[PDB]
């Protein structure tokens, strides 16, 4: 416990399902600048401040970044006790936040805006930790590859990051279909294993 | 140059 109560007017507040994360805010016109030097984490909507677990090297200078949320919608049917009581309840439930460096600390307005996907930092709700991602650039072009034809694909619960060229992206149906095929195949085999003739059979 | 963080 820090033992001092901070002024939160000077801190960015990011809210996750189980925690609130505070990072320092240097003044700027569009509110995009971040200091990773001071950070605190708090139980949800309560005000006893505490120091986060930092699992990686953190930046020592001001960085312009963009924030995104990762999570799952929860739709529940709640009990009905009055005539017009709500039939359904929906909650966002964010679990991780990804902060990505603007390129060369450039600003949105500039014609030259892009995002540096090499530097992405993650905040995790369950572990109260901040870490840096490991990206695998499979895009030829080297370190100098253009940043106007780059796309990042995140898979695996936020644990896999890759940069690939734009045109080689998969359509939305293919991603769903690929997954269903894998699961369905494994499940049929599990069923059919019990039969005494499995060793002598062929998938077709 | 490159950290463990970025791999090509």
């Amino acid at each position: 416990i820090v033992d001092y109560r901070i002024n939160e007017e000077e801190f960015h507040k990011i809210s996750l399902l189980d925690c609130d994360f505070f990072i320092r805010k240097p003044p700027d016109p569009d509110n995009d600048v971040y200091d990773f030097r001071e950070m605190y984490v708090t139980p949800p909507d309560t005000d006893i401040y505490a120091i986060p677990r930092v699992l990686a090297p953190m930046p020592q200078k001001y960085i312009r970044c963009a924030m995104s949320d990762y999570g799952c919608y929860n739709v529940t049917e709640p009990p009905i006790d009055a005539p017009r009581d709500p039939m359904y309840k929906s909650e966002r439930e964010v679990s991780k936040v990804f902060l990505t460096k603007h390129y060369r600390n450039r600003r949105a307005g500039d014609p030259e805006f892009a995002l540096d996907f090499e530097e992405i930092y993650v905040i995790d709700s369950k572990t109260k930790s901040i870490t840096r991602a490991k990206v695998v650039v499979t895009v030829p072009g080297g370190r100098n590859r253009d940043r106007k034809n780059d796309l990042l694909v995140i898979r695996d619960n936020g644990t896999s990051f890759k940069i690939i060229p734009s045109e080689e992206r998969d359509d939305p149906t293919t991603v769903i279909e690929k997954e269903e095929w894998k699961k369905s195949r494994q499940d049929m085999e599990r069923h059919l294993r019990k039969l005494r003739d499995f060793s002598v059979s062929n998938w077709f | 140059l490159s950290s463990e963080y970025v791999i090509y």
